[PDB]
């Protein structure tokens, strides 16, 4: 995350971190339930083997609430396109269930019609992860959060040099130097409604990070709610 | 109606035959008022563990 604030105790408890063979966080995820993590399909090509760490806020300390989980099954969308990052969504079933506690809790899955009409017409959502704090920088050792304005489809399509599909939306600032960045991919985009946080996006991609006239690009979770629901029963 | 302050619903608002219907995510139960969403467990989804 470029700019924004540290996640304080209990603020981003749905944050999951995908860790590689050598125990390096490469992608984020969102805790949906005790068995299921939401992430980006493109994250599956970042490592040959990986596990999921939950309740981690500092990757250079043992705060004591951290736990690592083996992935039983990977459910990748069959229409994922590496060329465009279209259908950039995967669901992970864990071998062992997560135990909810301090800094370990699931984000709510919204209903599509309400999410699109009510959540994604709010001013801002919140993105989080251990991604880079500068475009050509190193990944954060602290979990960070950033409030990101929703961007209308039209302005976003105008902004992009790459294809913006119907499975994507855009969030962040035009000029202001705050954005998601490399390593944040697969992590949560959530929208607060009356003090409850609903998953509204997956960190997918961007033309570097925090660039003028450029936005963060998020998988439109609302379009995959039935797909997520179907994945979570197998 | 769901446009008017989410029809007074805590969470999901749906307009069915001219009237508001409220519902709640998994781990929540709709209260007697048919609007508020009550957690069923200590770690309901979408709540900061503050
Ligand atoms: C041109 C965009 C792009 C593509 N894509 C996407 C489809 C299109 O066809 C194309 O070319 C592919 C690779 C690199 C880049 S990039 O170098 O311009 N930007 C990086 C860094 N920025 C961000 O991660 C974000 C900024 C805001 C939000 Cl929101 S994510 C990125 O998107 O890495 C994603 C891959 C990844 N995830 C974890 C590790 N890694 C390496
Ligand atoms: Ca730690």
């Amino acid at each position: 995350i470029v700019g924004g604030q540290e996640c304080k105790d209990g603020e981003c408890p749905w944050q999951a971190l995908l860790i590689n063979e050598e125990n390096e966080g490469f992608c984020g995820g969102t805790i949906l339930s005790e068995f299921y993590i939401l992430t980006a399909a493109h994250c599956l090509y970042q490592a040959k083997r990986f596990k999921v760490r939950v309740g981690d806020r500092n990757t250079e300390q043992e705060e004591g609430g951290e736990a690592v989980h083996e992935v039983e099954v990977v459910i990748k969308h069959n229409r994922f396109t590496k060329e465009t990052y279209d259908f950039d969504i995967a669901v992970l079933r864990l071998k062992t269930p997560i135990t909810f506690r301090m800094n370990v809790a699931p984000a709510c899955l919204p209903e599509r019609d309400w999410a699109e009409s009510t959540l994604m017409t709010q001013k801002t959502g919140i993105v989080s992860g251990f991604g880079r704090t500068h475009e050509k920088g190193r990944q954060s050792t602290r979990l960070k959060m950033l409030e990101v304005p929703y961007v209308d489809r039209n302005s976003c399509k105008l902004s992009s040099s790459f294809i913006i599909t119907q499975n994507m939306f855009c969030a962040g600032y035009d000029t202001k130097q705050e954005d998601a960045c490399q390593g944040d991919s697969g992590g949560p985009h959530v929208t607060r409604f009356k003090d409850t946080y609903f998953v509204t996006g997956i960190v997918s991609w961007g033309e570097g990070c925090a660039r003028k006239g450029k936005y963060g690009i998020y998988t439109k979770v609302t379009a995959f709610l039935k797909w997520i629901d179907r994945s979570m029963k197998t | 109606l769901c446009s008017l302050d989410n029809g007074d619903c805590d969470q999901f608002c749906h307009e069915e035959q001219n009237s508001v219907v409220c519902s709640c995510a998994r781990g929540y139960t709709l209260a007697d008022n048919g609007k508020a969403c009550i957690p069923t467990g200590p770690y309901p989804c979408g709540k900061q563990t503050l």
